[PDB]
């Protein structure tokens, strides 16, 4: 229901979160889920007009739903405390079935210099595993990115697969003593030995990174870490 | 006061184990109680609910509305590995216009019963031969825990549970890598108590 | 004249014999025409006019809406009646009785509560039931009532007043 | 419907003219309390009722649900607006009139629809602002309304009073007289 | 305390 999966913003600037409810649902609810907490109510729309604004924390928060369809939640002068997942639910009223969206994860960054895109690399399976278990395990490494805004996926012969994939549930700090440390992530695709040994099968590890936008002023010689995709490929070996 | 206080702390179970997630509430009037599950990578979705007293059952999960103890405890007699998610106990009153009062979540992780373990540590090579080389600790029992390395330039991930759905065979695995030119696959995972029979190619 | 579009919603409770007989009626009104109604004796929404058919039809298809509406007799009407038993129902305001001459006689019974009252005219210990014209009960609006009872007289007259807030009826004499 | 006591546990009102709203509770035709939609506070009209607490946010959200329903009927009913009514006005005193003794004048404006009315007091032709108060729009089974305005005074033989009522159903402002 | 009746939204 919600248009951006993750968004990065600099302190002191505004953000806009969008929610497109299911067609015909007149009631719309905004929630906020901080880390290690449950969702908390923000605002409730009934049609084009706002019905309950008690959940908004301060005056920097403001929402609107012109046309009584899409709703926009605007946070001004963002702080590091506004970093959470902003959920959106829609229904036809109370005591009717409510449907929740995937949510948008907002991360407020203090300094833009700390943002980095990931670096993807795929590793071919070991000949010892193929000879011992008759199965091949591919490993994909995504290193050197900040913040935690990556979506990893495997693509076998141009089609996204889900069977036999193992992505770590939580990323890994490359230096845990630092509060703004670069992250690392690994994923595992496991196929049969016969499938990997076919020189016609194509494997590609794809990572979707969410970063800076056009409104963020980048003033450094390094390439701008905008939203992009980093991929790594490998062909089957006989 | 409209509050929901449920269990905290990660709940860790094995296959076919009994699950219980307590949830107590305090509400002024007559509320409706809910249970929400958030699977990894997905959003919230309604698991079960209840609207009157002494009244939900979806996917084998079971919860009974009890006004005597103001409770809505969740229970499952035989948990599955696919139940690993976060469970939220919710509440909505008759004057709340469908607004939901959630509680903190309860993380659940179900360990698979590896019936045919073949643990080993294999070394992999880069497709570009650039970067570095990683090593894979895989096919070990769920009774094995992986520890963080001692060298500052060595990264070791946690256990991930892979499910080859073409064979209904689950297996744990962990990854470790390092740029150090003296990184050996037999010397990694040495801060961890690995199985004795761990095959070292 | 500027045009106006009015919408009203009345959640009403009717009490008889205290809590023995309780009835709930929800009324959705467009301008002055009730379009959708939930009667507790019916058990589901009823479209009073064709304009409220899509609303009543959809609301009766949601089992959770009908459940909350059916339980409202006990959760709203009977619950609030417990609070009325120690506030509005207890209210007792003693009436102030006054007789003024302006061949007529005006017995002014002012500022009392509740509305239950009886005023009778006596002439030498004889109830005068003719020549007595009584105004309707006047609602002051501030939780008090008043009433004026006229007497067509031709010259002791006493005004008899009975009210629940009194231990003994009040009598006021003229001439 | 016949009953011993009638209670409107929810008199909700919303009209399109200058987006106006009202939330009151009634019991036996008397107003228990009203929620100030601008200040977000519950105002009790009987002192014994101040021991209770009623969340004013409910009234705000409920009126917003009426606003959504009304906008739907404006489209569906092909814009059928409200019809104006001819209100009846009556002026009287709360207690018997004695010169010099504190008293209150009561102006009752009945059969009000739409609920848009101006009620003012006049003393010998000039306007009176101090000591004036009124109720809300009290509901009737006719689905119309009626409002009552009050005026505290010390009655004397030199001051007459008028109640000036302005309504769309009147061809000219209605004045009702009162004298001691 | 005083418990009210909410209005259901139109579909
Ligand atoms: C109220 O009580 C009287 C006698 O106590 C009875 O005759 C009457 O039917 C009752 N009213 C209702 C509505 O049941
Ligand atoms: C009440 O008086 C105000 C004064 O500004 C005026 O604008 C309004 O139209 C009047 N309302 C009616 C119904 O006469």
């Amino acid at each position: 229901m919600q248009t951006p999966s993750n968004k990065v913003t600099e302190k002191g600037k505004y953000v806009e979160l969008r929610c497109d409810p299911i067609s015909g649902h007149t009631a719309l609810y905004w929630y906020r889920q901080s880390l290690g907490q449950g969702p908390e109510f923000l605002i409730y729309f009934q049609g084009t007009g706002a019905a309950d604004d008690s959940g908004l924390p301060n005056d920097r928060f403001f929402a609107v739903r012109p046309e009584g369809s899409v709703s926009t939640l605007k946070i001004q002068r963002t702080e590091r405390g506004d970093s959470a997942v902003y959920l959106c639910a829609s229904s036809q009223g109370q005591d009717t079935e409510a449907f929740f969206g995937q949510g948008t994860r907002l991360t407020v960054v203090e300094d833009l210099n700390k943002v980095f895109p990931p670096e993807v690399a795929v590793f071919e399976p070991s000949e010892a595993e193929i000879s011992h278990t008759q199965k091949a395990t591919l490993v994909c490494l995504a290193t050197g990115f900040f913040p935690d805004h990556v979506e990893l996926s495997w693509w076998v012969n141009g089609k996204e697969v889900h069977s036999g994939v193992c992505t770590d549930p939580q990323p890994l700090k490359e230096q845990p003593a630092l509060n703004d440390s670069r992250y690392a992530l690994s994923s595992r695709l496991r196929v049969s030995a016969t499938f990997w040994q076919n020189p016609r099968n194509h494997f590609r590890c794809q990572v979707q990174f969410y970063g800076l936008s056009e409104n963020d002023e980048w003033t450094q010689d390094r390439a701008k870490p905008v939203t992009q995709i980093v991929s790594a490929e490998a062909w089957g070996r006989a | 006061m409209n509050s929901v206080t449920q269990m905290e702390g990660p709940v860790t179970l094995s296959e076919e184990a009994f699950l219980t997630i307590n949830c107590t509430y305090t509400a002024t009037g007559y509320p409706s109680l809910f249970w929400y599950v958030q699977y990894p990578g997905e959003g919230l979705q309604l698991l079960l609910k209840a609207t009157k007293a002494d009244d939900g059952s979806n996917k084998g999960f079971e919860a009974t509305y009890r006004k005597e103890t103001t409770s809505f405890h969740l229970e499952k007699g035989s948990v599955q590995v696919s139940d690993s998610a976060v469970y939220f106990c919710a509440l909505s009153g008759g004057t709340s216009y469908g607004k939901l009062t959630f509680g903190q979540g309860t993380i659940l992780t179900v360990h698979p019963n590896i019936q045919n373990p073949d643990p080993a540590v294999y070394q992999l090579r880069d497709s570009k031969s650039s970067d570095k080389s990683v090593c894979l600790f895989t096919d070990f029992d769920s009774q094995t825990n992986v520890s963080q390395s001692k060298d500052s330039d060595v990264y070791i991930t946690d256990k991930c549970v892979l499910d080859m759905r073409s064979m209904d065979f689950k297996s744990n695995s962990a990854v470790a890598w390092s740029n150090k030119s003296d990184f050996a696959c037999a010397n990694a995972f040495n801060n961890s108590i690995i199985p004795e029979d761990t095959f070292f190619p | 004249s500027p045009e106006d579009f009015v919408y009203q919603f009345k959640g009403m409770c009717y009490f008889t014999n205290g809590t023995e007989r309780v009835r709930l009626v929800s009324r959705s009104i467009y301008n002055r025409e009730e379009i959708v109604r939930f009667d507790s004796d019916v058990g589901e929404f009823r479209a009073v006019t064709l304009l409220g058919l899509p609303a009543a039809e959809y609301w009766n298809s949601q089992k959770d809406i009908l459940e909350r509406k059916r339980a409202a007799v006990d959760r709203v009407c009977r619950h609030n009646y417990q609070l009325e038993l120690r506030t509005t129902l207890q209210r007792r305001v003693e009436p102030t009785v006054t007789i003024s001459p302006s061949n007529l006689l005006v017995c002014s019974v002012t500022d009392f509560y509740p509305a239950q009252i009886k005023v009778r005219w006596f002439r030498n210990d004889q109830e005068e039931t003719a020549g007595v014209v009584s105004t309707p009960l006047i609602r002051n609006g501030d939780w008090t009532f008043q009433i004026l009872v006229m007497l067509e007289m031709t010259p002791v007259y006493t005004c008899h007043v009975e009210h629940p807030s009194l231990q003994s009826p009040i009598t006021v004499e003229w001439r | 419907i016949v009953a011993d006591h009638v209670a409107s546990y929810g008199v909700n009102l919303y009209q399109s003219y200058g987006p106006s709203g009202q939330y009151t509770h009634e019991f036996d035709g008397d107003e228990q309390f009203y929620v100030d939609l601008g200040r977000k506070e519950t105002v009790w009209c009987l002192p014994v009722l101040r021991q209770f607490r009623f969340d004013p946010q409910f009234a705000l959200t409920n009126i917003a649900v009426l606003k959504h329903n009304l906008n739907s009927l404006i489209k569906r009913s092909n814009s059928t607006a409200a019809t104006n009514e001819v209100p009846e006005v009556t002026v009287f005193s709360k207690s018997p009139v004695t010169l010099g003794q504190p008293n209150i004048l009561i102006c009752l404006v009945d059969n009000i629809f739409p609920p848009v009315v101006n009620i003012t007091w006049l003393s010998n032709g000039h306007s009176v602002t101090e000591g004036v108060s009124e109720t809300s729009f009290l509901s009737k089974s006719d689905h119309s309304f009626f409002k009552i305005s009050y005026l505290t005074l010390l009655p004397s033989a030199e001051e007459s009073y008028d109640c000036k009522v302005e309504h769309w159903g009147l061809d000219k402002p209605l004045l009702k007289h009162w004298e001691p | 305390q005083p418990f009210p009746q909410p209005e259901q939204p139109f579909p």
